[PDB]
């Protein structure tokens, strides 16, 4: 099915939870700059590649809705917004990643992470991160085709093309397959592992106490809040693979499962920014 | 303790006392004398300054 | 209106019934 | 019988403000409209110097003008090439709360005065590579607030103990000792003649003092706070004292009173350091605003302003021909300004 | 490395070999924590001191390890003129040591000692440098004061003060009024911990107090608090 007055009603709050939570961050970063912490440039850094990908989705999900064909954008067009998307993408996974092992390590062993005023060192971290996730956003990009508009009549196309992954299905579908588990299995196993070992530290550390346990179950409803919001993104790649089953019943629920994994990461993108700055009000 | 504040305020007297105007005059006198040799007053150009960008 | 532009079912246009989003990739 | 003596002394006191004030129907204020007053001056960070770890309280310029010293809370006194911007000697402190720093005029000793009042002399110029302690100077009751080489031999302090002595290398006692203030002595300022020198106390009162004589000469009192940093002007008539209610004053050693003041209400911090240019006409100055202030010793207006510190500036240093000012602020960093 | 001379060479290599030192230094100077003593008087900073006994004119520096965890104690209250002049050298610092009498309001040193502690300890509470540092506050007197209860009651010392002459309320209603002179501070929590005759509980108490303070401190810089 195709409806569009839904989904731009349901992603509208979306899109306006998600601007307004990006430019509370950047007011609480600007206040004390010099005073600020590497974690807050890390989380800076998360709230502008969550910006990014929000302003990537919103207009051209509400594009599509509008037509399924780009407007005004060639086949460069589409290469370098798959692009850019794929590459914001991951570096906010990534650097959601090293936030969780950086709290991980600094909780564990304070002394250390209070050595060395290790800022510049964070700084150099995240681009090469940012750099990690553009070489490998690139060969997925790379891979991507237009078949044609493909009707055998008149002499040009009438303005019909699709921005789809026309390599063979075989290879698209072992890239795909390899992302998803490099990106679900790896880094959602170390923020599970890895803030589970934060609470039993903090529950064998423990006004205190209700501090303690207050951090502890907003770390419990975290976790589980991320999994919840990660895991639709990756089941449909995983509906994407060994099964394609052209009908129209399962056309459709692999519509309704497209649209509902893009609602909940949209939701997810509106959310981390406020939900990873709400215990420091700057 | 009281009589070394006291002197401190006798000899206060024996000071030689001379107008403000003069010595106005003579700070003014030694700023317009220096101020050709000032770097910060007149800016040096980068052949001559030392420290460049 | 067969001389139109689709006139056919398979079009890259909506309300086709195939699957109408692409991923997000 | 202190009574009378009381009475009396402020009897003298007051026809010693009244004859200053009959001297001073003249202003500098009303003269300086006149001549042309400077433009508007700016200066950006000419070498950007990476390599403390704590804040910096002090610094001082060398001679040569190559070379500067400045202390951090971490117990580093680093020495650095203003061309080049490189740590020629970092020297570790037996005590890392260290307040000021001092350059000798010959260029091979060095001194740091802290909370723990030992004024901690060093050699640069030895047959080892390493620099090792000279002396230590622990006749001082308070904590060294500024300390100043009147030349290789002799050596001037001024301590938070309210007393203000100078010393001998060589011999390590206090030959002569100034306890005329009454407040808590904050800094202290040579004059290029050496012969006489001024410092800033707590009862916003500052005294001219004798290296030779050793006795009080003229006293000073036309600030309403305490007195946080003071300098000496270029020419040797007068000086600058750097309070901490947010004004400066100029006194003439001469003229003995406040030719005029530089107040500005925009500005409510107090000042950390006050520095002279070569000539005179320009003095500079750092408020506890992040960001120290360019001000005109003859017209009283803001030059100009020269910010990007992290934290607030504590010393300010220009150079002996003047061609670049080193501005040290509690963020680690020191910032050359042409 | 566009231009290289022999000089340059050698100024550069120096600078490096510098910088490198005061790195290891630093991460040395960073590993062991800076805590900061105020007596009030000579009664409190002598006690917390001399209890450990174990090291390695002016403040005087205690360096002294425990659970693989530098300590080092400033005793600035020897002999100072102005307070105000040096507070923001102790700026930053792990953790702030206030050591206080239980007994010292029955003897004046300005109308009471006790009335003069408490400004002092409101002085520095209020202290913009001393915001973000926490503060410890340690009881010298305890024996002493609990024995000089029974015959001098604390109704002289505070006569706002209501409630029973044990000395259990009185060292209860104590505590409670110290930690009520700091005004809208929430970023630092005051300890509070009364001496024994034992150090071991003291040492203990001063570890823990640190490890919580640096973890609270952790947590504020992940954005955890």
């Amino acid at each position: 099915s195709h409806f569009f007055l839904p989904v731009s009603v349901v992603y509208v709050p979306i899109f306006v939870v998600g601007v307004i939570g990006n430019v509370l961050v950047c007011l609480v970063i600007l206040q004390h700059q010099a005073m600020k912490t590497p974690t807050n440039y890390y989380l800076f850094s998360l709230a502008v590649s969550d910006l990014l990908v929000l302003l990537l989705g919103m207009p051209l999900e509400v594009y599509e809705m509008w037509r399924n064909y780009p407007f005004l954008f060639g086949p460069v067009g589409c290469y370098f917004k798959t692009a850019l998307f794929e590459t914001v993408c991951f570096a906010s996974i990534l650097s959601i990643t090293t936030v969780s092992v950086e709290r991980y390590v600094a909780i564990l062993h304070p002394f250390r992470a209070k050595l060395q005023s290790t800022r510049r060192r964070a700084l150099r971290i995240l681009g090469i991160v940012w750099g990690f996730s553009v070489l490998f956003s690139l060969p997925n990009t790379s891979i991507h085709g237009i078949k044609f508009h493909y009707f055998p009549n008149g002499s040009l196309v009438p303005g019909s093309a699709t921005c789809t992954v026309i390599k063979p299905m075989w290879i698209y579908n072992f890239i795909i397959q390899v992302t998803s588990f490099l990106f679900y299995l790896l880094p959602m196993t170390v923020i599970s592992v890895l803030y589970y070992l934060m609470a039993l530290r903090l529950k064998k550390d423990k006004i205190q106490r209700p501090c303690r346990k207050s951090v502890n179950k907003m770390l419990f409803v975290l976790v589980l809040v991320f999994a919840i919001c990660w895991a639709p993104f990756h089941i449909d790649r995983l509906f994407f693979s060994f099964v394609e089953e052209w009908s129209e019943s399962l056309a459709a629920v692999f519509n309704l499962v497209h649209v509902v994994s893009g609602v909940f990461f949209y939701l997810s993108s509106a959310v981390n920014p406020i939900i990873y700055n709400l215990l420091s009000r700057r | 303790q009281a009589r070394k504040l006291v002197e401190q305020l006798k000899m206060e007297a024996n000071i030689d006392r001379i107008k403000v105007s003069k010595a106005a005059a003579d700070l003014m006198a030694y700023c317009e004398a220096h101020a050709k040799e000032d770097p910060l007053l007149t800016p040096v150009p980068a052949s001559e300054n030392p420290f460049r960008e | 209106f067969r001389v139109d532009e689709e006139f056919q079912s398979p079009f890259a246009s909506q309300s086709r019934g195939y699957f109408l989003f692409r991923p997000r990739n | 019988e202190l009574d009378q003596l009381r009475q009396e002394a402020e009897q003298l006191k007051n026809q010693i403000r009244d004859a200053r004030k009959a001297c001073a129907d003249a202003t500098l204020s009303q003269i300086t409209n006149n001549i042309d007053p400077v433009g508007r001056i700016q200066m950006r960070t000419r070498r950007t110097l990476r390599g403390h770890l704590a804040k910096i309280y002090a610094m001082h310029w060398g001679t040569d003008s190559r070379l500067l010293v400045s202390a951090s809370q971490d117990g580093k006194l680093i020495i650095w090439d203003s061309y080049t911007t490189n740590k020629v000697h970092a020297i570790p402190l037996r005590s890392s709360w260290v307040m000021t720093c001092a350059y000798a005029p010959s260029g091979n000793y060095v001194a740091c005065g802290g909370l723990d009042n030992i004024c901690s002399i060093y050699n640069l110029k030895t047959r080892e590579g390493n620099v090792r302690v000279s002396r230590e100077l622990a006749g001082h009751t308070g904590y060294l607030s500024c300390c100043r080489f009147l030349d290789d031999n002799q050596i001037v302090t001024s301590s938070g103990d309210t007393t203000c002595a100078l010393w001998d290398i060589e011999t390590g006692q206090q030959t002569t000792t100034f306890t005329g203030h009454t407040g808590d002595v904050m800094s202290l300022s040579l004059a290029p003649d050496t012969r006489l020198f001024v410092s800033g106390a707590c009862d916003a009162s500052a005294k001219l003092w004798d290296v030779r004589e050793g006795m009080c000469r003229q006293t000073f009192t036309g600030h309403e706070s305490d007195i946080n940093a003071i300098c000496f002007f270029p020419n040797g008539n007068a000086f600058a004292t750097g309070s901490d209610d947010a004004t400066c004053r100029l006194f003439d050693l001469r003229a003995d009173q406040e030719l005029m003041t530089y107040s500005h209400d925009n500005i409510i911090c107090g000042i950390t350091s006050v520095s002279f240019s070569k000539s005179g006409r320009l003095l500079l100055a750092g408020y506890d605003d992040f960001n120290c202030n360019v001000w005109d010793a003859l017209k009283a207006d803001r030059a100009g302003v020269l910010a990007g510190h992290d934290n607030r500036v504590s010393c300010l240093g220009v150079t002996d021909d003047g061609m670049a000012v080193a501005t040290g602020s509690w963020d680690s960093f020191l910032k050359i300004w042409n | 490395g566009c231009t290289l001379s022999a000089e340059d060479k050698a100024a550069v290599e120096r600078s490096k070999m510098i910088d490198r030192n005061l790195r290891e230094d630093g991460e040395k100077a960073a590993r062991e924590v800076k805590l900061l003593l105020l007596g009030a008087g000579e009664s409190g900073k002598c006690t917390i001191v001399k209890q450990m006994k174990i090291i390695h004119t002016g403040i005087v520096e205690t360096h002294f390890t425990f659970k693989d965890l530098h300590f080092k104690m400033f005793d600035v209250t020897a002999q100072r003129s102005e307070r105000k002049k040096w507070i923001h050298c102790f700026e930053g610092v792990t953790a702030i040591i206030f050591c206080v009498a239980l007994s010292d309001y029955d003897l004046v040193l300005e109308m009471n000692r006790m009335h003069a502690s408490m400004k002092l300890f409101d002085s520095i509470c209020n202290n913009k440098w001393f915001t973000d540092t926490s503060i410890i506050l340690f009881l010298n007197k305890k024996d002493l004061f609990e024995e000089k209860i029974k015959k001098s009651p604390l109704t002289i010392c505070y006569p706002e003060y209501a409630g029973s002459n044990t000395y259990e309320e009185a060292a209860a209603y104590i505590q409670c009024q110290f930690e009520d002179l700091n005004k809208r501070k929430d970023t630092k929590e005051i300890y509070t911990h009364f001496t024994c005759s034992t150090d071991t509980k003291n040492v203990q108490f001063v570890f823990d107090a640190v490890t919580d303070v640096i973890i609270k401190n952790n947590l504020k810089d992940c954005g955890l608090f």
